[PDB]
Parts: C-alpha cells; structure tokens; sequence
C-alpha cells in the first residue's frame, strides 16, 4: 500500500573519521571515474 | 584501460535515466519558449477596453472614439512587451554567465589539466572532453579516485645516527615490523635511504620522531669493497 | 542565499473585492508571470544554499577528544551544550546578524540552520582529521602534524620548517584565532554583507506594502470606500487606476528581487567555488583564499551567507 | 642513475626498450678497482 510519506531530511551516513594520533591511511588501489558535467551555452 | 572503457560505457546509461542532470538545457527551451507562449497569448486581453482585435474597434467606432480603446491596447501590449524584454535580458545575463563558466572549464580542463578542486570533477582530474548539446556544452570529466585504504602507522621523520631525516617525498610508514617510505597517493613501499630523505638538525625537537635505520647505499658499497680489500692485504701479509 | 517570498495577486491588489478581482481578469496572465518569477527565485535560493554546503558525501565527526598537535579548534568545533549545535563564532554570527498581511507570505528555506550547521561541521571534521582527501574520495585520516606538513610542502617550504616550529606555529594560529571574535563585529568593514542582505529584502517588502496606500490618482486608497460611494460604471475608471498602480508596484518588486537574484547567486557561485577550492583543498591562486599563500580554511555558517576562517602563511 | 628511478622488471610496460643506463658510482669503482689489481700484479711480478 503505497502512499505519501514526509520526513526529515538525511544530510548523508553517519561517519566517524578513525583519526588516531600517528596513523595515517594510504591506498592501495584506485577507480578511474568518468562523471559529467552540463552547463548551458 | 579497462577501468576507463567501462566508465565510457556507463555513460550513456546515467546520463538519460537517472533525471539529474540534462535538465538545464530543458529548462532553457521550457523557459524561452513558456515566455513566448505568455507574450502571444497577451494579444488575446483587452486591459479594459472593448475587444481584443484592433479591427473590431476600428469598424464598430468613429475614429476620435476609437483613440481611447486603441490607447488603451497599445498600453497594454507595451507592457507586456516590456516585461518580456527586462524578463529575456536578465535570462540572458545569467546565460552569458554560464558560458563564461563553461568556456572557462573548456580551456581548464579539456586544453590542460586543472589542480582547481572539484571544478573538473570529483576527484582528482585528469582529462575531460566535451560534447555538444543542444543550446549547451556536455563534459566528461576522467577523475582518478582512491579506493582500497588500509591505514598504517607513520611518522614525522627517522632519527638514524642522532639526525631527523624527513621524507623526500611522500610520508613514512610501518606495518608492524618495519618502516618504509611510500608515495602519498598509492601504496608503493619503499626502503628508507638517504637518496629519498634528507637531513635537517638533530631528533630532539621533532615531535613524534621514530627510531629507524636509514640505509645508506654508498656506505654500504664502501664497506664491501673495505671488507675484501682488507682481506687481501691480510693474505698478502700472512 | 536571501529571503524567499510568495505573493498572491488578487489578494494584494483587489483583496476581497469580486469586482476588482474581475477587472484584474482582464489583464489576462500579467501575474502568473509574478508568481512564476517568485517561485524561480525561491527555488534558486534553495539551490544556492544546497549547492554551497553539500559537497560531502557522509556526515563527518571529530574524535570525542581534542587535540590536534597543539591547534586548538574548541572555536569552531561543535558545541554540544546548546540547542542547535553551532561553535562558538557561528552562534556569534547568528546573534549579531538580526507585511504578510496583505498577501505577503515568505518562505522558510528547504534547510533548517541546523542542518547547516551540521554541514559545516562535518567539512570541518572533514577537513582537519582527513587533509584533503576527503574532498576527493574516501576520507583518509592522517595526523594533523603532517598534514601542515603537506600545506607547508605545498606552498615551496619544506616540512622540516613545521616540524622544528610546531610549537610556535600552533601558538601563532591558535592566538590568531583568538583575534577573529574581535574583529568580525567591532571594527565593521566585514559582516555588513548579510546584514545588508537581510535590510534590503525587510525594505523591499515594507515599500511594496507601503503601496496601498496611494491613491495614483484615484478618489480614495482603499477599495470599498470607492466601491461604496460610486455607483459601478463610474467606480470602474478610478479601480482600474488603483489596479495599475498595484500592478506597476508588484512588476517593480518583482523586477528588483530578480536582479537582485541574480547577484546573490552569482555570490552563491563564488562562495560554492570558495568552499570547494579553500576549505576540500589547497589553493594554488593568488588572493583567492586569503592575503598570503594559503594554507587551509573553514566554514562557518552564518545568516544567509557563510564565512570563511583563512589561514594563510605570511 | 641519478634522474632515472627503477620500478620492477621489464616484463611487465609496453613499449619498453633496451639500452644502457650510465652509471657515475659503478664507472669510478670500475676504474679504481682496475687500477687498484694492476698494481698488485705489478706488485706480485
Ligand atoms: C632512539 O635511539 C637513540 C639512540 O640509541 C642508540 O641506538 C638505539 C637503536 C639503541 O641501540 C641504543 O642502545 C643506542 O644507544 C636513543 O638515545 C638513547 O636514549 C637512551 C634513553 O634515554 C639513553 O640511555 C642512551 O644513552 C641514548 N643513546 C644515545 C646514542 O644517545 C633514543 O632515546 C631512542 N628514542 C626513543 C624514542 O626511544
Ligand atoms: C630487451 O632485452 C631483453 C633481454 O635481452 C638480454 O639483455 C640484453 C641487454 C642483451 O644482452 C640481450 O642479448 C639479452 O638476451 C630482450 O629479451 C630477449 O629476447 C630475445 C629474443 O626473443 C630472447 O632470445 C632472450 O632470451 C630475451 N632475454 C631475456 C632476458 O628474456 C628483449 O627482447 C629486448 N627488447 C627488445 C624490444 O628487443
Ligand atoms: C598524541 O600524541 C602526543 C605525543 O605525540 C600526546 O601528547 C601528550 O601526551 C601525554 C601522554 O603521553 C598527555 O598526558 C598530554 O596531555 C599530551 N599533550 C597535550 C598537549 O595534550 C597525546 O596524548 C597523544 N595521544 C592522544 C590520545 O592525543
Ligand atoms: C584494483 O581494483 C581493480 C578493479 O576493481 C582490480 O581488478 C580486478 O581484479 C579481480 C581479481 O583478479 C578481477 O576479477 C576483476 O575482473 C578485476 N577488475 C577489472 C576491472 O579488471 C584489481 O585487482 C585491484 N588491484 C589491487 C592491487 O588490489
Ligand atoms: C582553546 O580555546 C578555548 C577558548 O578560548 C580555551 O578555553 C579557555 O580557557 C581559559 C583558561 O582556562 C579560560 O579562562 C576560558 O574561559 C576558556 N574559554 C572557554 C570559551 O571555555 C582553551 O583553553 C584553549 N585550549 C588550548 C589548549 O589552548
Ligand atoms: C583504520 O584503523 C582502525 C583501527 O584499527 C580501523 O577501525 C579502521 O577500519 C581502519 N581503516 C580501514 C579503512 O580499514
Ligand atoms: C611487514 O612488511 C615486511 C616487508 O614486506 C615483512 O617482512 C613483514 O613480515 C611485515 N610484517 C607484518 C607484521 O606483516
């Protein structure tokens, strides 16, 4: 039964940052990305 | 190679189904042309005079009575024209301001590579193309992105033999038992030596500095070479 | 971002007058291109706002304790003992930075303050626990020691100048920080910006509410009197007169707030690149982020607009 | 070997191609150490 839902906005996923005092994360890998962009002439 | 041919391939795929995006240049049509459609329509009121049709007036009234409805009409048509015209100039205003940004991010990102962040994509940008559409300009920002971290434990620099030697480039690490230097985009390990460090004072004042060995590549040729000269002089000798 | 407005045509001009409300009907849509204008400014306000703060993908958090090799952030961090979680210069800015009755409604903004003031937090916790990385990617945390090291490194001195000074550079940012909540409101020159934001929109709606009471040649300013004392056909010249004046009055509103749209966007545009250049990285352009070769900066919300903290290396 | 970084092996870049790398530190040893046994056999005849 679908029907209109209202709710308060998600800002994005909780995340805490694993800040340690002297480490520091480094990766190992990568991902080519090819996003776009469209801008009006 | 691969990582970018399925990046190309994906783009005709989250360009038309998922909205997002490819809706500014809509809006602009939907925008001009509902502009026009209300400055046509206009024609049809009368902004209180008898009809609508300058004809009509003309017939059905003498001419000196027929002065007040054509005024009036022609009132009203100036000023809806003039609203359509203040309405387009400013539209044209904040379009001239968006090909300036787009013929700024052609010459920035399509005819170099740009250290401007996220003006040429999220990420770190390596190329973009462009593509035409109509009344616009289509961009295909190629970003690298990180992707699998693992996190290490570092320090500042490496007290060998009483000095602080930092980092040449990039920032150093250990796995657990020993320590290496590596880049800072990518995990590439590399042994400490002199060639990648340099020295500046003593390992006193560092904070956080961490015992190491740096090694040296020409002492260590030096005392190889020390070690067999040695050994033939003591064989010559005895 | 400014204020959002709506308005209602026949409300303002012929409220509660059938036959005004009729006589407007012959202008045909001379309105509907009003509201529509409104609505676009309105919409475009929220994406200004939108656009400039939500560059994160996740809502980043500081460690529950403090320290950042000797920078002390308690002024911009979150405080958690207040009702909306704003640091110490946001609800600064918030305290110093201060019609509907005749069809004037005015629009809240899509995001409450705070919701900005946990996008600003989250670039901060962003910003100081992951460098830059965390603008280009997955945030990956690294000491604060070494990530001024990679500011110092990037602006050609080398990190053996932190790294024997981090004491006096901890010292030297953390008074200068100091010196912001003295001059931000008692030396003027800045902070009038929002301010004079905020006046000409209160200004702008008092003087189109201030239109109804002219008379643009009419008998009288308001409408049933003229509907009482005159007979219809008569009556019919003088409303047509008080519904162009309220006309030429609603168009020259409208007009205003479009330009003015158009500015406080442009500024949007600038603030959204400021934010994403200054604060997710390292800025290699001269005075862009700051008088000096910039190291790295902050948001902190503020009042229709946002303000940048930018630390530079002199 | 001073503006050249080395980085695995051969086997794995395409376009890769043979030459020879001069090496400053190699080339004084060779030279030294050359100079160096033809005095001891000099010395020893
Ligand atoms: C880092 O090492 C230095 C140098 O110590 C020498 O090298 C070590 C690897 C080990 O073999 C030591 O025994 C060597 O002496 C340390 O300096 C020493 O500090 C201790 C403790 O105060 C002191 O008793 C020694 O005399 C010092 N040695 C010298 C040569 O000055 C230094 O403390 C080590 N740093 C840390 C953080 O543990
Ligand atoms: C680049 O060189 C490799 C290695 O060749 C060896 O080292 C050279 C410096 C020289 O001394 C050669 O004679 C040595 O063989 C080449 O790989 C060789 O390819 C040949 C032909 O197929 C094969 O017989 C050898 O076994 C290979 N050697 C090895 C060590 O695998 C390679 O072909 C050269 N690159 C090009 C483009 O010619
Ligand atoms: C982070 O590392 C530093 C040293 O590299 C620590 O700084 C001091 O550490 C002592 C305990 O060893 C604390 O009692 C002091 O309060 C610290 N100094 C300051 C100015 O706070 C620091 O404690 C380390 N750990 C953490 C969790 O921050
Ligand atoms: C880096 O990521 C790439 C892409 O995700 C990995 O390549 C994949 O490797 C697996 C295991 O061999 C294959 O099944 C996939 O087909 C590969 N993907 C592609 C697109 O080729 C790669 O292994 C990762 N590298 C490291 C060092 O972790
Ligand atoms: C960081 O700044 C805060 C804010 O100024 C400092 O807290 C002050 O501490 C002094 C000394 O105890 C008190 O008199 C003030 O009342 C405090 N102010 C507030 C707003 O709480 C804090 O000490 C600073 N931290 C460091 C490490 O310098
Ligand atoms: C970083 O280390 C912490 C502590 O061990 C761990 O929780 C976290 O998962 C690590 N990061 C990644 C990406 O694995
Ligand atoms: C750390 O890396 C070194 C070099 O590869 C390896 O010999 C050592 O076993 C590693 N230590 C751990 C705990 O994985």
């Amino acid at each position: 039964s679908q029907s209109i839902i209202a709710y308060t906005m998600s800002l994005g996923a909780e995340n805490s940052v694993a800040y340690s005092n002297n480490s520091i994360a480094i990766p190992t890998n990568f991902t080519i990305s090819v996003t776009t962009e469209i801008l009006p002439v | 190679a691969n990582q970018f041919n399925s990046a190309i391939g994906k783009i005709q795929d989250s360009l038309f189904s998922t909205a997002s995006a490819l809706g500014k240049l809509q809006d602009v049509v939907n925008h001009n042309a509902q502009a026009l459609n209300t400055l046509v329509k206009q024609l049809s009121s009368k902004f209180g005079a008898i009809s609508s049709v300058l004809n009509d007036i003309l017939s059905r009234l003498d001419p000196p009575e027929a002065e007040v409805q054509i005024d009036r009409l022609i009132t009203g048509r100036l000023q809806s024209l003039q609203t359509y015209v203040t309405q387009q100039l400013i539209r044209a205003a904040e379009i001239r301001a968006s090909a300036n940004l787009a013929a700024t991010k052609m010459s920035e990102c399509v005819l170099g590579q740009s250290k401007r962040v996220d003006f040429c994509g999220k990420g770190y940008h390596l190329m973009s193309f462009p593509q035409s559409a109509p009344h616009g300009v289509v961009f295909l920002h190629v970003t690298y992105v990180p992707a699998q971290e693992k996190n290490f434990t570092t320090a500042p620099a490496i007290c060998h033999d009483g000095k602080a030697h930092f980092p040449r480039e990039g920032v150093f690490v250990s796995n657990g038992t020993h320590w290496f230097l590596t880049q800072r985009n990518f995990y590439e390990p590399q042994i400490i030596t002199t060639d990648n460090t340099f020295v500046s004072g003593n390992c006193d004042v560092v904070i956080g500095i961490v015992n190491n060995t740096v090694y040296d590549p020409l002492q260590l040729e030096l005392d190889s070479f020390k070690e067999e000269l040695d050994k033939y002089f003591k064989n010559h000798t005895s | 971002s400014m204020t959002k407005t709506s308005v209602d045509c026949t409300m303002y001009i012929c409220g509660d007058s059938t036959e005004c409300s009729n006589l407007l009907l012959q202008y045909g849509s001379f309105c509907t291109q009003l509201k529509r204008a409104l609505t676009g400014i309105a919409v475009e306000q929220d994406k200004n706002t939108q656009e400039v703060f939500a560059q994160v993908k996740q809502i980043y958090k500081t460690p529950p304790i403090k320290y950042f090799g000797g920078f002390n952030f308690s002024q911009i961090l979150p405080d958690p003992s207040k009702p909306s979680k704003r640091s110490f210069i946001e609800d600064l800015l918030f305290n110093k930075v201060t019609q509907k009755f005749n069809g004037l409604t005015v629009l809240p903004p899509l995001l409450t303050d705070e919701m900005i003031a946990q996008y600003t937090s989250a670039l901060l916790a962003g910003t100081i626990t992951s460098g830059w990385t965390f603008g280009a990617g997955a945030a990956l945390q690294i000491p604060f020691a070494m990530q001024m090291a990679y500011r110092f490194n990037g602006i050609g001195v080398t990190q053996n100048v932190l790294y024997e000074n981090q004491k006096l550079i901890a010292n030297q940012f953390n008074s200068a920080i100091g010196k912001i909540q003295d001059s931000l409101f008692s030396t003027a020159s800045a902070l009038g910006k929002l301010q004079d934001v905020v006046n000409h929109n209160a200004q702008a709606l008092n003087t189109l509410v201030k239109q109804l009471s002219s008379k643009f040649g009419a008998i009288s300013s308001v409408l049933n009197d003229i509907l009482s004392r005159l007979d219809p056909p008569e009556a019919e010249v003088q409303i047509d007169r008080l519904i162009t004046g309220r006309l030429q009055s609603l168009q020259t509103y409208v007009t205003q707030q479009l330009i003015r749209a158009a500015e406080i966007r442009a500024s949007a545009n600038l603030a959204a690149t400021k934010m994403s250049e200054c604060v997710l990285g390292q800025s290699k352009r001269v005075d862009f982020c700051g008088k000096g070769y910039h190291l790295m900066s902050f948001p902190q919300s503020a009042p229709h607009g946002v303000v940048f903290l930018h630390v530079t290396y002199v």
